[PDB]
Parts: structure tokens; sequence; C-alpha cells
């Protein structure tokens, strides 16, 4: 059912700085206490990230293409923005794949999606119970089903200290799909902070689709409900980085070559 | 055995490791047309 | 994955749990971790 609301409003495109951020493992070879180059889709520093400051008067969920890998970053209170749909043309003929939580465990399933113009999670704001997860509608020749670890879990909304910062990379190479993560706690009053964060090899998915569009899926609080907490995204860019190495095998500076000419000196 | 199909008709080449499926109206512009219109077929094709 | 020919020791690592090989400066093994649950320096210089 293509449940879609009323009050669904976009805002001015308000951009951020992309700072330090994106930085992450690009293989899965330690090493230590050296200064390492690799030429690889990555983030750029500095560049311009389309924030989406969805607040009660924002309801943030268009269609956004993928263009060679993205960058996404959720300032958030007890897990809001689970869920991912990322598809070919968006619709029933696209062979799209899903990414959601059922409250407990990760499900990935890739097959032929009737994508509604808006299926939501109707979640209470009390109670935080998915009982309208009407996401599998229908299944018709269908392809990819995973299930990962189940683990500890919040869903209804919050308030305080920006406690939760996701930081993903989703990434196309090969047929293979990576989804990189890492985490860490911040206070922002709503901008994107500056710093590194790493992330880690969490996810090689084989399903090699026309990976071309995307969407975010959101928790309608119960008329649809929102919190105060945003979410950012940013392009990638086939680009070449050195990374610095700890004597403990930690990245604690990564440096651009394409970005100024103080930088291109330093990684030369 | 006409039970086996392959596709000859997209926009563009391939990426490696990537599969289409969905028999689209293939249209040199775009176009959703109804097949049989000129120019407007099922990339679909059997192998005798 | 890997052969070679070298002098085996316990390591001194912050070993990652998704991370297997060591290449330590430019493409030079010198620590693996072992798949019965240990890790393990590689001394390949044996003695020349």
């Amino acid at each position: 059912r293509c449940t879609t609301f009323d009050d669904v409003q976009a805002p001015n495109y308000t951009q951020h700085t992309s700072s330090m951020r994106g930085v992450y493992y690009p293989d899965e070879i330690f090493r230590s206490d050296t200064l390492y180059l690799t030429q690889d889709l990555f983030l750029p520093f500095y560049s311009n990230v389309t924030g989406f400051h969805t607040i009660n008067h924002t309801f943030g969920n268009p269609v956004i293409p993928f263009k060679d890998g993205i960058y996404f970053a959720a300032t958030e209170k007890s897990n809001v923005v689970r869920g991912w749909v990322f598809g070919s043309t968006m619709n029933n003929k696209s062979q799209s794949v899903i990414i959601i939580n059922n409250s407990t465990n990760v499900v990935i399933r890739a097959c032929n999606f009737e994508l509604c113009d808006n299926p939501f999670f109707a979640v209470s704001k009390p109670m935080g119970t998915q009982t309208h997860t009407m996401i599998f509608d229908n299944a018709f020749n269908c392809t990819f089903e995973y299930i990962s670890d189940a683990f500890s879990l919040d869903v209804s909304e919050k308030s305080g200290n920006f406690k939760h910062l996701r930081e993903f990379v989703f990434k196309n190479k090969d047929g293979f799909l990576y989804v990189y993560k890492g985490y860490q706690p911040i206070d922002v009053v709503r901008d994107l902070p500056s710093g590194f964060n790493t992330l880690k090899p969490i996810f090689k998915l084989p399903l090699g689709i026309n990976i071309t569009n995307f969407r975010a899926i959101l928790t309608a609080f119960s008329i649809w409900g929102t919190s105060a907490a945003a979410y950012f995204v940013g392009y990638l860019k086939p680009t070449t980085f050195m990374l610095k190495y700890d004597e403990n095998g930690t990245i604690t500076d990564a440096v651009d070559c394409s970005q100024n000419p103080l930088a291109e000196l330093k990684c030369s | 055995n006409y039970n086996y199909k392959y596709r000859y008709l997209r926009h563009g080449k391939l990426r490696p490791f990537e599969r289409d499926i969905s028999n689209v109206p293939f249209s040199p512009d775009g176009k959703p047309c109804t097949p049989p219109a000129l120019n407007c077929y099922w990339p679909l094709n059997d192998y005798g | 994955g890997l052969t070679g020919t070298g002098v085996l020791t316990p390591s001194s690592k912050r070993f990652q749990p998704f991370q297997q090989f060591g290449r330590d400066v430019s493409d030079f093994t010198d620590s693996v971790r072992d798949p019965k649950t240990s890790e393990i320096l590689d001394i390949s210089p044996c003695s020349f």
C-alpha cells in the first residue's frame, strides 16, 4: 500500500563539511608504523555534504541516486534509521535489495519488490513495536535472503546527548556490495562534528544488481513522527589517500592527495 | 528446446558480475512501448 | 593460502578479529594468525 502521508517537506539543501570522515580500512591486512598509500574509492576530505535536518516539520525521504558509492551518517538517539532501499528503477520491475531490522536482527533481502510510494515503520512513541512492517508485500522471482547475528537494539524515541552517531560506507565493487561500519558518541547542536572515525569491514554481499538509486527507511511515530535527530549523505570519488598507522595498528591520520598542493606534497 | 532464452538489447554494456532480468520493452529512446510497435521489441530471444 | 620458509615465535600484537596477515612494511609477512587460535610472528630470515 502506497501509504504516503501529508507533511513531507524538504529543506533548502543545507551544506556541511566532510572534514575528516569516511576514512576506513581498505583491506583485511594488518600493518603497523607505516605510511601506506592506496588508490581506492574514498570520500574526499572537506567536501559538500547534503544534510537532511529531519524534524517534526521536515519528513526527509526523497529518492537519491547512488553514483559510485555513498558515505552515510546518522546523528540519532535509539536507532531510528534502520533500513535502506537499494534499487535500479525503484519499482516492481526493479531487482532491488532491502536492509532492515526485525528489532532483533539484521534482515537483508534481494528480490523483485513492488515498492509502494511510502512504506514505513509504524513505530509507537512510548513502545517502539514494528507492528506494521509491511515491507514484504509481494515477493516473486526472488534471489537472496540473509539474516545476521542478533544483538541488542532500541526502537522508540529518546533525547539528550548525541550518543548515537552512525557512519557507514556503502560501496559498489565488482558486483559485490561493501558495507562498512564504525561508531562514536558525540555532542553537537545540529551539525557534523569534525574528527576522523575509522570504519570496519562488516559486510560483503555477492548480489550483483544495478545499484543506481536508493532511499532510507524511517520510523513514523504513532500521522508520522520524528525526533530531534538527523542524517547526512555524501558522494565518494576515485582518489588516492595516504594512511599513517600507529604502533598499535590503528589509523591515526589520513591525508588526501587530490585536495591541496600541500596535500599532494605530503603524500608525495 | 524453446525454454531457454537470452537478452540482446541493452542500453549500454555491463559492469562485471551484474545480471539483468526485467523484461523491459526495449526502445532506443526510452519510450515505454507496446511491442509489436516499431523499434519497440522484447529483448528476450530463444536458442533453438 | 601462504607458503614460505622461516622461524616462528609468539607475537606482541594488538591484532584485529578480521585481519589475518601482517605484511609489515612492504609485502613482508612477518606475522600471521594461526587457523587454530594463536597469533605468531614470522622471522622468515632463518639465517643467511
